[PDB]
């Protein structure tokens, strides 16, 4: 029997069949409740709308993700995307497919243990499974050593792996990501008149971001040049006609990954975390990492982060080492390519949980052993 | 007396009784004349001290005491005493020297091509055997077909014809001769029709093996239809999965399907330029890996009786200059290169030249093929987004678009035969003529080998399931209480470890999809499933002056070792959905035709497993008829055949399967009347309980059942 692969994330569900080339629905992870009235008697108003459906209804709705930056934070939300994404968008019955769920290194326990009591508990899956998305993605690309940076909605985090083995002491999650430069294109375009503070605002700002941004591979020069001239200004057009033209924001929006300053953090760029990553390998893997860095998910998909990122790291690393960023055309969805491709494994099949161990060792079966 | 209305061909089918009256009382004794093995015969007469023209002295336990005379020319061995390999060796012999080519075989139907014109099959003075059954008349093919006219015409159920084929002659005449006789019984001819057309399969799906000069590589299943009262109607051939692999990788001294070479014969000029191409085979990979020419065959006939064939169907200028067309497109795919981009990880195209004759060809865009290969495009939810490509990825989709082509192409021709040997009224019962492959053992074994030897290791174990439950039936025929593991399907449920979805095909997907995963890796994933945890899964012995094995599985033909290397070449087939968008737009209407009618997985091994299923299904709901045909020798000269050929293809024939089964008998299976009148020296109560083991018999309603190794006593 086949089974389901669902790859969460913070800001996108995409699920598919294990064996196919690419997910087969892919909505956004959102749930919207009605704010106003509702006059119109016998209009059959819901009480919420899931996915899309709550992004053409927009309008009228407060729009929420469960998922804030990897972690589940609302389950009843995370239940009910769930129940969608089986019964309306694969039209499946989940009783009949093991499912193997996606999520990112270095978050709470709670979060997988309540993920294995809802599956089993409120779904009847005869069997899942937790993997890590670095991992998927890495089955992916091709290939069983590189360090991985993965890029989604909520979460930021690199991991190494080398002939098949991680590198747990070396893994560097970060917690800016796609939501934090879309809050951060909201507040810079305020300088020149643009006001966005509604949640469906934020999903228009999110179109900006998504249409008109780049990264600059010279910040400083670019900036000096759309100083000078205005030959970098592009015009978007709000669903309501308006159009907004917007200058140096385009790159300083996504330049926050280079310089987390910008938003007041600490941290420092994703250059400069891959390079630590990868020094804080065993001195002999480590020729072998610099030349197998892999990008994935969808806030790694701006126009010249490839060539800004090995521009950065190769100022970093000795001048002797060959720096090649592996930035495949479709990476926004290798994670899902990824596990997809490993629930399909032959040899996969015994790393089920299956129902009876879960009804044996309680829901702690899930990191304890698998 | 039954006998004598068959004339000069009684003396054929069954001899008088004199010379038989003679034969079943020769002075042989059972403890001076044994079978011991031999360098060139293999196995011998002899008289421990043995002598019959050489003398050795061996281990008193590996002799086989030859038959007794009384049994020494019957047709069917399922009735002597002494059930081993020289047995049934030296019967056959004896009896073709004799002349009778036809015999008897348990369940089988072992028949030996005599090189030698024979009155035995014409005219109807022989074909008289209407109404009878198999056991009472001469042991013919014709009265085999006969039963499965009264059996689909009693019980209003489909029967099989299973022939083994890989023999190079003996198939076609005998194929001939039994479909000549259905037209006879259930009365410009449809046989007429079918040979006329024969030669599109023939360019089509057979190429020079190794050990051959024409070798059918599918199965043609010939679907002759009666009617409802038992009048012959049209006939529908059906055709089965393909050695499509064979499109682009072909070993050493061998060479792919015969259209190509055919073509390339620079015969007709006019296709030579049409397709833009040379005559050279040295300049296309797809057919230059192994041999370009055999000189056994001529080319330009062929071509010419290729298009013979063309003519007498129902094809126009369109419907052979296109194929034509798709041939040589398939053939200017083999010299597609493609380097990556400078810097960085993508193919990049470096010459167009055999992109510009492909896309002229099958109406296609010469820029749209090269991206669309080098950027192929899924459907992401309700998007598109494209895809990289390495070049090895990129080589996989070029190879497996040619072989979707040609293989969809050849289905097409099937069907359009079909459709033109096709004008009848509404009819309802037919008769199975299932031509398959044989077994093989060849000295280097490869991956399309182990292939075939699944196929036949199924057909076997069908085989096997048959003669099984119509034995119990017999059993329960008799009254005769007597119960066993089933040996249609346990003794062979334990070799098909290649299907349960961890054995040997399903770990080789599993490696297809594994990243980076190497011949070696693959190796390794073998020997931790299968070594020392399976009794068929066996090292292979590699003495150094063979070419190396891998690995060892024990079939019912023996132990066979095979090589590994290569083989994530052989299953891979990644489709491309873009170029496939492409063909179903194509200006060719051929192309269109063909590709008609909320991917990157494909594998040889699924499809050649999902196609061997579904004509098992096609099997298992009728009831099947075997036939077994042997090349006596390989100089083709009549009278005598060599020993151990015929042996090894005895053996991998399969009817030493059913020796080996029957040997769990009681195969002999006698009434009383005979043994008590035979054996009345001193009602066969009295008889068998003066004397050896009560269990050597069961008595019931006037059968007496034996035990192989009685009767060489009495
Ligand atoms: N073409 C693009 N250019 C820039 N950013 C993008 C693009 N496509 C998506 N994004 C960003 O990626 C985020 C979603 O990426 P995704 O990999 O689906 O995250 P997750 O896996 O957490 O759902 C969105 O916040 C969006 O801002």
């Amino acid at each position: 029997t086949t089974a389901l692969v669902c790859d969460n994330g913070s800001g996108l569900v995409k699920a598919g069949f294990a064996g196919d080339d690419a997910p087969r629905a892919v909505f956004p992870s959102i749930v919207g409740r009605p704010r106003h009235q509702g006059v119109m008697v016998g209009m059959g108003q819901k009480d919420s709308y899931v996915g899309d459906e709550a992004q053409s209804k927009r309008g009228i709705l407060t729009l929420k993700y469960p998922i804030e930056h990897g972690i589940i934070t609302n389950w009843d939300d995370m239940e009910k995307i769930w129940h969608h994404t089986f019964y309306n968008e694969l039209r499946v019955a989940p009783e009949e497919h093991p499912t193997l769920l996606t999520e990112a290194p270095l978050n709470p326990k709670a979060n997988r243990e309540k993920m294995t009591q809802i599956m089993f508990e409120t779904f009847n899956v005869p069997a899942m499974y937790v993997a890590i998305q670095a991992v998927l993605s890495l089955y992916a690309s091709g290939r069983t050593t590189g360090i991985v940076l993965d890029s989604g909605d909520g979460v930021t985090h690199n991991v190494p792996i080398y002939e098949g083995y991680a590198l747990p002491h070396a893994i560097m999650r970060l917690d800016l990501a796609g939501r934090d430069l879309t809050d951060y294109l909201m507040k810079i375009l305020t300088e020149r008149g643009y006001s966005f503070v509604t949640t469906a605002e934020r999903e228009i700002v999110r179109d900006i971001k998504e249409k008109l941004c780049y990264v600059a591979l010279d910040f400083e020069n670019e900036m000096a040049t759309a100083a000078s001239s205005s030959s970098l200004e592009k015009s978007y057009e709000l669903p309501d006609g308006q159009v907004i033209t917007i200058g140096n924001e385009r790159f300083r929006c996504p330049e926050t990954l280079f310089q987390p300053s910008f938003i007041g953090m600490e941290s420092a760029g994703i250059h400069e975390t891959t390079y630590n990553s990868i020094m804080k390998c065993d001195i002999d893997i480590r020729k072998d990492l610099y030349a197998n860095n892999v990008l994935s998910g969808g806030t790694t998909m701006y126009p010249g982060i490839a060539d800004r990122m090995q521009k950065e790291i190769t100022a970093l690393a000795p001048s002797t080492m060959k720096i090649k960023i592996i930035a495949p055309p479709e990476r926004k969805y290798s994670v899902w390519i990824g596990g997809s491709i490993l629930a399909s494994l032959s040899t996969f099949q015994q790393m089920w949980i299956s129902k009876q161990e879960y009804d044996e060792a309680g829901p702690s079966i899930v990191h304890r052993k698998c | 007396a039954q006998m004598a209305d068959f004339g000069a061909a009684a003396q054929y089918l069954r001899k008088s009784e004199k010379e038989r009256l003679e034969a079943q009382t020769r002075p042989f004794d059972i403890r001076t004349e044994c079978f011991v093995p031999d360098d060139k015969e293999e196995y011998v007469k002899a008289k421990a001290e043995t002598e019959n023209g050489k003398t050795v002295t061996i281990k008193e336990d590996q002799v086989m005491q030859q038959n007794p005379p009384k049994f020494d020319k019957i047709e069917d061995m399922a009735m002597l005493t002494f059930l081993h390999e020289p047995a049934v060796l030296y019967n056959l012999k004896e009896r073709y020297a004799a002349w009778m080519i036809y015999t008897y075989s348990g369940l089988f139907c072992v028949t030996v091509n005599p090189y030698k014109w024979l009155p035995v099959y014409n005219a109807e003075v022989v074909a008289a055997y209407r109404g009878k059954k198999r056991s009472e008349a001469p042991p013919h093919i014709f009265s085999i077909s006969d039963n499965a006219y009264q059996y689909m015409l009693t019980d209003r159920e489909n029967q099989s014809i299973l022939i083994t084929g890989e023999s190079g002659a003996g198939k076609t005449v005998n194929t001939k001769r039994v479909i000549q006789y259905f037209a006879s019984i259930a009365a410009g001819t449809l046989e007429d029709q079918i040979i006329q057309a024969n030669p599109a399969l023939e360019a089509f799906g057979n190429a020079k093996t190794v050990r051959n000069d024409n070798s059918s590589r599918f199965g043609k299943f010939i679907r002759i239809h009666f009617g409802a009262t038992g009048k012959l109607a049209s006939a529908d051939i059906e055709t089965y999965l393909l050695e499509k692999s064979r499109v682009i990788f072909q070993l050493k001294a061998e060479r792919n399907y015969h259209i190509f070479y055919q073509i390339l014969s620079n015969k007709k000029p006019e296709l030579l330029d049409m397709l833009l191409v040379t005559n050279n085979p040295y300049d296309y990979a797809f057919v230059s890996q192994g041999e370009v020419s055999v000189a056994s065959i001529d080319d330009s006939e062929e071509l010419l009786a290729t298009d013979s064939a063309f003519d007498v169907l129902s094809f126009t200028a369109e419907e052979k200059a296109g194929v034509y067309k798709l041939t040589g497109a398939i053939m200017h795919y083999g010299n597609m290169k493609f380097k990556q981009k400078q810097r960085e990880e993508q193919a990049e195209p470096d010459g167009t030249e055999d992109a510009d004759k492909s896309a002229y060809l099958m109406g296609l865009n010469s820029a749209d093929l090269l991206k669309g290969l080098c950027h192929p495009r899924v459907k992401v939810g309700n998007e598109y987004v494209t895809k990289g490509q390495s070049v090895q990825q990129v080589y996989y989709s070029i190879g497996a678009l040619a072989k979707s082509v040609y293989e969809k192409m050849f289905n097409w021709m099937v069907t359009r035969i079909n459709a033109t040997l096709e004008t009848k009224q509404p009819r309802q019962y037919f008769i199975g003529v299932l031509d398959i492959a044989g077994f093989e053992i060849f000295d280097f074994n490869s991956f399309e080998q182990l292939c075939i030897n699944f196929t036949n290791e199924k057909l076997q174990q069908f085989f096997n399931h048959h003669m099984f439950v119509l034995e119990q039936e017999e059993y329960k025929k008799e009254g005769i209480e007597w119960e066993f593991i089933d040996f249609g399907m346990d003794l062979q449920a334990c070799i098909d470890l290649i299907e349960k979805p961890m054995g040997i095909m399903s770990i080789l997907e599993e490696e297809c999809m594994f990243p980076k995963a190497s011949d070696m890796t693959f190796k390794a994933k073998l020997y931790d499933n299968h070594l020392g945890k399976s009794n068929n899964f066996q090292k292979p012995r590699n003495v150094k002056g063979k070419q190396e094995a891998h690995f060892s599985l024990v079939h019912y033909a023996g132990t066979v070792d095979y090589n590994i290397m290569g083989w994530l070449e052989k299953n891979k087939d990644p489709l491309n959905e873009t170029v496939v968008g492409l063909y179903q737009k194509s200006s060719l209407k051929l192309m269109a035709t063909l590709f008609s009618t909320k991917s990157s997985f494909q594998t040889v091994s699924a499809l050649h497993r999902e196609n061997l299923n579904k004509l098992m299904t096609n099997l298992k709901t009728t009831h099947p008829h075997f036939v077994r045909c042997i090349i006596p020798n390989e100089r083709k000269a009549p009278g005598v055949m060599d020993n151990p050929l015929v042996m090894h293809q005895l053996r991998c024939n399969g009817v030493l399967e059913g020796i080996r089964i029957c040997r769990k008998g009681f195969p002999n299976r006698i009434l009383y009347g005979d043994f008590r009148q035979r054996y009345r020296i001193l009602g066969a109560e009295k008889l068998l309980g003066s004397l050896i083991d009560h269990n050597q018999y069961k008595f019931g309603h006037t059968k007496v059942f034996f035990k192989a190794g009685l009767l060489g006593l009495l």
